[PDB]
RNA sequence: ACCAUGAUAAGGAUUAUAAAUUGAAAGUGUUAAUAUCAUAAUCAAUGUAUGUGUAGAAGA
């Protein structure tokens, strides 16, 4: 069928669906989702100096 | 052209679902026919769209009867077939409108809206004085002033 | 089934090319060049060993085994896991007519006979000449295999 | 007619052909379902007065065999029967032929959308059909042009009550030379099934579907379920399921309360 | 022109001819009468009937 | 009915006959009749088109009997006679590949004969004076879209096919309501429109190469500035070429000299009949939208806070420069009012393409505005009081002209392959179209063209629906009888 | 003429609007040139009435006037539905 | 309903009431006219030279005269079967669920090219086989003593087996090469089953 | 009748630049003067002021005459009457007696007609006599 | 899948918490008995699930 | 910038897919009229030939679909009340289905069209060659 | 102020034998769950990221 948005090229973003039609250098979207789940496993650092202690206040 | 802002794309199905409102607005269809006539080419997809919409608007208030139900389903299949045929003719005319309007803009040296492609002049998106300082898709800095696609002489 | 031997071939061919370039460098007596080629051969072997195990059960893997084994033996790597796997695959590698000749109308002018001298494919069934669908089906490289028989009749 | 939470067709079906409808017509007091009043010559002749046989009387027999034993013959003729004869309504008009054309169905059942038993039976049927299709009866073989025919697969239903043989032709112009001959084989195919495949949930009814690559399949069962769980309305689903649990526990309490 | 187009005139859904009039979905929604509506329209009575009555 | 395959194309002789399209397009739009001849056999069959393009005739070949009839002009003749263009909306109906049609009205016949006399005026001077009542030409007035521009185009065609010097000025707004205005280099207190002047010079030279080449300049200094390699002009064609062929900005100051000397020499000439046709003489008569520059831009300034000037603080409205102060219009008026010049005939027309105003006015949305390129001139105009020419009043088409014009429009568009074509059955017949378009346009020419285009949109025409219904029922009953 | 101005100017030269005003004459098998009409508006005054609902109202008014001028025209007009009133707000 | 407020006479909005009387009168007129009125083999071929030029094969034998032969002639074992002449290339295309094979044989049963190996599978295999076969045919005919002749296309007998998808693609591939391969007999080879050898259990149970 | 827009579009949500819609307050609606723009009432009042400005400018450009105040004696007979002030009486016809049914208030007199009363001091005709064509003369128009 | 398991489990815990109700811890007759048996056999599984939820006998 | 699904996909066709809103004006029509007039008077016909080529390539009659071939290809009955999900799916589906992929539109040298002229020669611009 | 309010979802039968009218419609009639402060003594509140919502609008 239509093989114009079937697979995900690693270079492009997830929402920037690629226009490339090739198959070789592509990973399926289930694999893209698994990779994003395995990749988004970090916490933004908590500001320490920005906010003062409740006991201090 | 004087609509030079960044725009939002719309699927042809939702463009055509308007019908008499904007897609088949009679004044708009008349001036599209005038563009084609001045360019000197037959308005055949336009006339197919026009008759499709005329006949559909002639019945848009009639509620279809509740189908008794035929196992062969040939009736429902034929109805869907004709509906899709009409939709495809309308898609063809929709694409023709954009194609020839961009061609005419290139001919007359009219700058299109942001991220608009003119085949001869700007294969990739033309962006001029956008809210985002860089290319919306290519992530590159647009120059000041906006690129002049055409010559200077009037 | 959307499986490409592209990258496996690309990896293997580099190994063979380095294997040849090493003899050429040794003949030229350029010690630094051959040492660099050996280092790069180890570097590429480490990145190639996973492509081999994933593709070792493919037809394209079956044909480069002896050449790759020769390359490794030339490089004198005898304890390598890939060397042992090549040894295993190579070890596994090494180990009704009819009463009267009759011609069906669908093979009228001259039935195409796959002369008995040529041996039929490895996994194939040698059926009686009477219960042949057609002499082309007894053609050697078209002959039904056991798993193909389990799926399709002729 | 007034239709509430049900289609008008099904509503009229229930109010015409149904145990409580018939009982009310015979004059038995029922409340939840009622028959349609004053239908003139349109009420079914089975339930016309002076015809058929009285269900109020038939309630008296506990078994169908006892009913057959003690039930007197029906009155052969009636005034409404004469009206039906005059209108020509003693036998429904013949619908258009369906045993000589393929099924122009909406979807195409997916390989994953059938039970494993039906799937198993299907590949066996396909194997035997492909092997034996040239050994069809001679009076159909002499006219079938086998050069064009192709069969993609056989799909069938769960438990294989029905089999759907999906077929087409190399050249589309041959479908109307091949279709009637193919539909003349639906008995030979059944006999082939009976003879060759031994594990059959039950001998099916054969139907031919023309698909020259035009029809479109269904989505996989798991993908469809994931789509439903992904886009479904959580609030409404949760409320409905909680109500279902409430009803189940209410019924359990009723069962336990009845000593 | 009109008399020739009368015989050239299409009647089947084909190339550039198609029933966008809801005939496939709704069916025959346009009435068409073969009788003259008494006060407005007129067609001369048939002479077989005229002669029958006169006789 | 498939008489298309039996149809053989007629022999191509003119651009109009070449405008024909493949039979597949106009099969049914222009139904083909069949004529049986007895040539070398009793049965013969010649499938022919019921309608043929209007003839391509020259103005000389046009006659009195052609009044209220449609003729055509070849593309080559069009390009030969109109290098400057076709002012107004006349070229609206002549896309590439379309025949270039033209109606021949009673006024058109009168003008054609008047130009016939102008061709040899010196003998017919009394006739010309009686026709114009002694005035130096005619001015054509009438309502909007009435056909004034088309009549002037036809007059220019008649004169240039008869080989007379013609000064055709399409869209006099290009001169009056031009892009930018510049004071005349050599005429103090007079202004120019350099772009329009250079374009006019180019087109006039190319149009009248023959007579201009044969021309000899009488009153013109022969020490004109000239760059290396260019020969000094010796005839009026070379004068126009020197004027309009130059590199910018050196053309801006050269065009003023060229036009001033050209006007002087044309006024001097007293032997060759010169016809001057201008579209929209009211524009050259009353004013140009350009204003005089504020005197601050001329006096000069040192610092801005010094003089307390408000040029960049507040806009003002200087008196509008009247069209009499342009050099081109100055030459025209010099030749007009100054007698003793029975050699130039001014066949001018007015224009009514102003934007509409009927008591209240908001803002016209840009995308939907058919008056976008209309003129901001709401003042009234009376040709008799505002000009010296003899006024001719035109009205809307009468039924005869309207029928001929609509017949040509519809049938020729479909024949050339730009109309309904295969979809002819979707549109009503020619009689219904004529009746409805006449209602919708009042037989106004521009309205007729506009509604011919809008006919794509008609939604309350049930004729074809009922015709298809009746014919289908007739065929069905015929087949049932046959069974 | 609608409110002292020609129809082609009142309805902004829109073919799809004036043909509704023409319809009562055609449905009646009549020539519009045999009759001259004037339509007066008593509704909400607006600078431009160039729209489908206003055209519908004009067509209905013309049809009713034709019916009362010549009664036998009421046959085709009612059948065409030019005498029927929509109730939509 | 959404449009409950509009009249039934506007739901379809009948129109064109002025044509009914004209249609009735015209139908009556045409009925009167009808009462008053009441009161495919293929083309022809004639010249032998024309037949030869039109069809590319002379009809008249125009060969050596072997006259005075025996008075009775023996029939062919298969009289009704098609006449396969010497220069016909017999290509067999065998389809299966997963694979598709294509071989080509000489009129004498000699294999010309080795076997090559769904719908796209068959199309590609057939296209490659034909591309590689044309040169092989060139060399084989040249060795035999038969030059091609400019523009002379090879006469082909195409035979297909398998009621599988790949047949459509393979035949389309053969069709796409019409300019060089002239298919003269398209037929099927799917065998008639008999007692035959045993079959796998999975087929039965 | 006017086809130009008089009302400001309503704000019920943020629009986008799409096929059938454009951003609110863009440089396309009222000639780019929406760059000055809250409250729909005051916005509509400003739009009304702009529309009135357009009406006034076109109404004044349509004006090609001037309103010199002439003494009663030196005046045409049609204007030698008593003329009610604007909006005081019925629109007054110039002269029904002489079949001149025309709003007297809108009458305009050509400047080359009152040179006898205007510029009485200048003995030279500053504006040459107006040339009037002869209707009762065979001309190109009357020849067919 | 996360949304599916959530949509499958949350009804149970939400009913247990908020919507849990208070607790206080001859041939014709034979054929009717059969019909009741038939309905209960048909809906054996979910009735058992409901009773198990009520009695807190379920292995998450 | 923030990644989005508004990618134009300029690679294919004369027009970027999911094309940007394009709006025509009567001033555009007037400018086109003047440009066409000047071209016709200067005799330049290359651009006319290119315009006719584009019209011929992209203005053929779409093939009538065969029964079973439906327009959505996706049930669209499962997005029950999920209007934004349906809208995203529609955007992506119509972005994938491109005019270059519009199989049902007959386009290419393989097609025969008796309606339009194919070779630029048989146009009225070349009419002296037609006269024997 | 510790009364017995009440919201919520759920059941249903009746009516076109006209082609007229600007308009061919409205009458009629049911189980659970949930809930119930007031006859009383006061007080100033690279590698990359997708939401529900909110406003306008298989009749086993
Ligand atoms: N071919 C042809 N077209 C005509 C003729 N008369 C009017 N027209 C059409 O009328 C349209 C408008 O042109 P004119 O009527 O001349 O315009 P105008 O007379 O200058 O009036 P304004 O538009 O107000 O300036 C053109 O596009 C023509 O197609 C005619 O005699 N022959
Ligand atoms: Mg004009």
């Amino acid at each position: 069928g239509v093989l114009e948005g079937a697979m995900h090229k690693p270079g492009e973003s997830g929402l920037q669906a690629g226009s490339s039609t090739t198959i070789a250098g592509k990973e399926t979207w289930s694999q893209f989702s698994t990779k994003m789940r395995y990749g988004r496993r970090r916490i933004r650092v908590i500001d320490v100096a920005a906010k003062m202690s409740y006991e201090y206040q | 052209n004087t609509f030079l802002t960044s725009s939002v794309a719309t699927p042809p199905i939702s463009v055509i679902r308007t019908g008499p409102k904007w897609w088949a607005d009679p004044e708009r269809m008349v001036r599209q026919k005038l563009m084609y006539f001045t360019l000197g080419v037959d308005q055949l997809p336009l006339r197919r769209t026009a008759v499709i919409q005329r006949d559909l608007q002639r019945f848009h208030m009639c509620k279809p009867p509740p189908r008794v139900g035929d196992s062969t389903g040939y009736k429902r299949s034929r109805a869907a077939q004709l509906n899709t045929w009409y939709r495809r003719i309308q898609y063809q005319e929709y694409h023709m409108q954009h194609l020839f309007t961009r061609h005419v803009w290139g001919l007359l040296r009219v700058y299109p809206g942001n991220t608009t492609k003119i085949q001869g002049k700007a294969d990739d998106g033309y962006v001029g004085y956008d809210s985002v300082p860089f290319h919306r898709y290519n992530r590159a800095p647009l120059p000041f002033p906006a690129r002049e696609l055409y010559e200077r002489r009037k | 089934s959307l499986h490409n031997p592209g990258p496996f071939l690309d990896g293997a061919l580099q190994l063979i090319k380095l294997h040849l370039a090493h003899k050429n460098a040794a003949a030229d007596k350029n010690t630094k060049a051959c040492s660099d080629i050996e280092g790069e051969f180890l570097r590429e072997l480490e990145a190639f060993r996973p492509c081999f195990t994933m593709s070792s059960s493919l037809k394209v893997a079956k044909l480069y085994t002896k050449k790759l084994h020769g390359a490794l033996s030339y490089f004198q790597l005898y304890d390598d896991p890939l060397m042992r796997q090549l040894d295993m695959i190579i070890g596994k590698q090494t180990m009704l007519d009819e009463r009267e000749e009759t011609v069906l109308p669908s093979e009228l002018p001259n039935p195409p006979k796959p002369d008995p001298s040529t041996p039929l494919r490895e996994r194939a069934l040698k059926v009686p000449a009477q219960h042949r669908g057609h002499w082309v089906l007894r053609d050697p490289d078209i002959a039904i295999t056991r798993e193909e028989r389990r799926t399709d009749p002729w | 007619i007034n239709s509430g939470d049900q289609s008008p067709y099904r509503y009229v079906e229930e109010r015409l052909y149904s145990k409580p409808s018939r009982l009310d017509r015979e004059g038995v007091k029922v409340n939840k379902t009622y028959a349609l009043q004053g239908l003139g010559d349109l009420e079914p002749l089975r339930y016309g007065a002076n015809f058929g046989i009285s269900e109020k009387d038939a309630l008296k027999y506990e078994t169908v065999a006892e009913k057959a034993k003690y039930m007197e013959p029906p009155i052969p003729y009636s005034s409404l029967a004469a009206r039906k004869l005059a209108a020509g309504a003693l036998w429904p008009a013949a619908p258009d032929p369906e045993g000589m054309i393929s099924k122009e169905v909406r979807l195409l059942r997916h390989e994953s959308s059938m039970s494993p038993s039906a799937r198993a039976f299907s590949e066996r049927v396909a194997y035997h059909l492909r092997r034996s299709l040239k050994a069809c009866p001679g009076h159909i073989a002499e006219h079938i042009d086998f050069t064009q025919l192709i069969i993609q697969e056989v799909l069938g239903s769960r438990r294989s009550k029905e089999i759907y043989i999906v077929w087409f032709t190399v050249d589309p112009g041959a479908r109307f030379e091949l279709e009637p001959r193919l539909h003349q084989l639906n008995h030979w195919v059944q006999q082939l099934i009976i003879k060759r495949v031994k594990r059959r949930p039950h001998i099916p009814r054969v139907t031919w579907i023309y698909d020259g690559g035009r029809l479109e399949r269904e989505l996989p069962r798991d993908v469809k379920q994931e789509l439903q769980s992904f886009v479904a309305d959580a609030a409404t689903t949760l409320e409905s399921r909680v109500k279902y649990l409430k009803e189940l526990d209410t019924m359990n309490q009723r069962m336990k309360d009845i000593p | 022109e009109e008399r020739i187009r009368e015989l050239m005139m299409p009647l089947e859904v084909g190339e550039n001819s198609f029933a966008a009039n809801g005939q496939a979905t709704h069916g025959n929604l346009f009435y068409f009468r073969e009788y003259p509506m008494y006060p407005g329209e007129y067609v001369p009575a048939e002479h077989n009937t005229l002669s029958s009555l006169r006789d | 009915k498939s008489l298309a395959a039996m149809y053989m194309r007629p022999p191509v002789t003119c651009y109009t006959d070449a405008c024909e399209a493949p039979v597949a397009m106009w099969d049914g739009a222009i139904p083909l009749k069949e004529t049986r001849k007895l040539k070398n056999g009793v049965p013969v069959r010649t499938v022919s088109r019921t309608y043929s393009h209007p003839p391509q005739l020259t103005p000389t070949q046009l006659s009195f009997n052609d009044i209220n009839s449609m003729y055509c002009v070849g593309n080559d003749e069009l390009i030969q006679f109109f290098p400057e263009g076709l002012g107004g909306r006349v070229f609206q109906t002549m896309p590439p590949g379309h025949p270039r049609g033209f109606l021949y009205r009673k006024e058109t016949h009168l003008l054609n004969l008047f130009v016939d006399k102008v061709q040899h005026w010196h003998t017919k001077r009394s006739v010309l004076s009686s026709l114009t009542n002694g005035r130096t030409g005619f001015i054509v007035d009438g309502p909007t879209g009435c056909g004034k521009s088309a009549l002037m185009c036809q007059v220019v065609h008649f004169a240039r096919s008869r080989n007379i010097v013609t000064l055709y000025v399409p869209d006099a707004k290009v001169w009056t309501h031009g892009e930018w205005c510049w004071p005349s280099t050599i005429l103090p207190g007079f202004f120019d429109a350099p772009d329009a002047a250079r374009s006019f010079l180019k087109y006039f030279a190319v149009a009248n190469r023959a007579t201009l080449t044969s021309w000899k300049l009488r009153c013109t200094p022969k020490d004109l500035p000239t760059e290396q390699g260019e020969r000094q002009p010796q005839n009026l064609y070379e004068l126009c070429e020197w004027g309009h062929r130059a590199v910018a900005p050196a053309s801006i100051d050269r065009q003023s000299v060229c036009v001033k000397f050209l006007m002087d020499e044309l006024s001097e000439e007293k032997k060759l009949p010169v016809v001057i046709v201008v579209d929209g003489w009211n524009l050259f008569s009353h004013e140009t939208h350009f204003r005089y520059p504020h005197p601050d831009f001329l006096r000069g300034l040192a610092s801005f806070n010094e003089s307390s000037t408000d040029i960049d603080l507040y806009p003002q409205e200087l008196p509008r420069i009247p069209a009499s102060r342009l050099s081109f219009v100055r030459g025209l008026n010099k030749m007009i009012l100054s007698g003793d010049d029975p050699n130039k005939f001014f066949i001018t027309c007015t224009t009514r393409d102003f934007k509409p105003f009927d008591g209240i006015s908001g803002f016209p949305n840009v995308e939907t505005d058919r008056f976008a390129n209309s003129l901001d001139e709401y003042a009234p105009y009376d040709p008799e009081k505002d000009s010296h020419f003899h006024p001719i009043q035109i009205g809307n088409f009468d039924e005869y002209e309207y029928r001929s014009f609509l017949r040509f429009l519809i049938n020729s568009g479909e024949l050339a392959g730009l109309g309904w074509g295969p979809l002819w059955h979707a549109s009503s017949d020619f009689e219904r179209k004529l009746y409805k378009i006449g209602f919708l346009s009042g037989r106004n020419p521009q309205g007729v063209v506009d509604h011919y285009h809008q006919e794509l949109v008609w939604r309350y025409d049930y004729q074809r629906t009922r015709q298809k219904q009746y014919l289908l029922k007739r065929r069905m009953e015929g087949m049932s009888r046959g069974a | 003429t609608v409110m002292g101005k020609p129809l082609s100017l009142v309805l902004d030269n829109k073919a799809w609007l004036m043909e509704m005003v023409l319809m009562p004459f055609d449905e009646a098998n009549l020539d519009y040139r045999d009759f001259d009409v004037h339509i007066v508006s008593e509704g909400h005054a607006m600078p431009s009435i160039a729209n489908e609902i206003a055209a519908f109202a004009l067509r209905m008014a013309v049809a009713n006037a034709l019916v009362k001028l010549i009664p036998l025209t009421r046959i085709p007009l009612k059948k065409s539905g030019l005498l029927s009133v929509d109730r939509r707000r | 309903d959404k449009y409950r407020r509009v009249p039934m006479l506007l739901k379809p909005q009948q129109g064109g009431q002025q044509y009914f009387n004209h249609f009735l009168i015209r139908s009556t007129n045409d009925r009167l006219t009808q009462q008053d009125v009441d009161n495919v083999p293929p083309p022809r071929v004639l010249g032998g030279d024309y037949f030869k030029t039109r069809f590319g094969y002379s009809l008249v034998k125009n060969s050596e005269m072997t006259q005075g032969p025996v008075d009775y002639s023996q029939l062919d074992m298969w009289g009704e079967m098609p006449r396969y002449t010497s220069d016909m290339v017999f290509l067999y295309l065998v389809s299966r669920r997963r694979n598709t094979y294509a071989v080509a044989y000489t009129y004498e049963g000699k294999r010309i090219l080795n076997t090559y190996t769904s719908t796209d599978n068959g199309h590609q295999v057939t296209s490659m086989y034909l591309n590689d076969l044309l040169p092989k045919l060139r060399e084989m005919r040249a060795s035999e003593g038969r030059p091609m002749g400019r523009g002379e296309k090879v006469e082909l007998v195409v035979r297909v087996m398998g009621f599988y998808n790949g047949r459509q693609g393979a035949v389309r591939a053969v069709q796409d090469r019409a300019n060089e391969f002239h298919v003269r007999y398209f037929e099927d080879i799917t065998p008639f089953p008999l007692n035959g050898p045993k079959m796998p259990r999975g087929v039965f149970k | 009748v006017s086809t130009g827009e008089f009302d400001h579009p309503p704000f019920q949500f943020r629009q986008r630049h799409t096929f059938n819609t454009t951003p609110l307050h863009d440089a396309n609606r009222f000639g780019g003067r929406t760059a000055y723009l809250k409250d729909p009432r005051t916005v509509q009042f400003n739009v009304d002021v702009w529309c009135a400005q357009q009406t006034l400018r076109k109404r004044w450009k349509q004006r090609d005459w001037e309103v010199i105040e002439i003494p009663f004696r030196l005046v045409p007979r049609e204007q030698q009457r008593v003329i009610p002030e604007l909006y005081t009486d019925i629109p007054q016809m110039t002269d029904p007696a002489r079949n001149d049914f025309s709003n007297i208030r809108n009458k305009v007199y050509d400047r080359e007609e009152l040179q006898g009363v205007l510029f009485p001091a200048a003995g030279t005709m500053l504006y040459p006599p107006l040339q009037r064509v002869d209707k009762q003369a065979m001309t190109l128009d009357k020849y067919l | 899948l996360i949304r599916q398991c959530l949509r499958d489990i949350v009804p149970v815990i939400e009913y247990r918490n908020r919507e849990e109700p208070a607790r206080l811890p001859k041939r014709s007759q034979a054929k009717l008995r059969f019909r009741i048996r038939q309905r209960l056999l048909k809906f054996q599984r979910q009735l058992a699930v409901a009773n198990a939820i009520a009695s807190r006998s379920v292995l998450y | 910038s923030k990644p989005s699904d508004n990618v134009a996909w300029y690679d294919k066709g004369p027009v970027e897919w999911l094309p940007r809103p394009v709006r025509l004006t009567y001033d555009h029509l007037d400018q086109l009229q003047q440009w066409m007039m000047r071209a016709t008077l200067d005799g330049r016909t290359e651009e006319f030939n290119r315009i006719r080529d584009l019209h011929r390539e992209w203005s053929q009659h779409p093939l009538m679909p065969v029964l079973g071939d439906v327009e959505p290809k996706f049930p669209l009955n499962l997005f029950k009340q999920n209007h934004r999900a349906k809208k995203r799916f529609l955007v992506r589906w119509h972005k994938a289905n491109t005019p270059a992929n519009w199989l049902w539109m007959p386009r290419g040298p393989t097609v025969v069209t008796p309606l339009h002229r194919t070779n630029p020669t048989q146009y009225p611009e070349n009419w002296k060659q037609m006269v024997q």
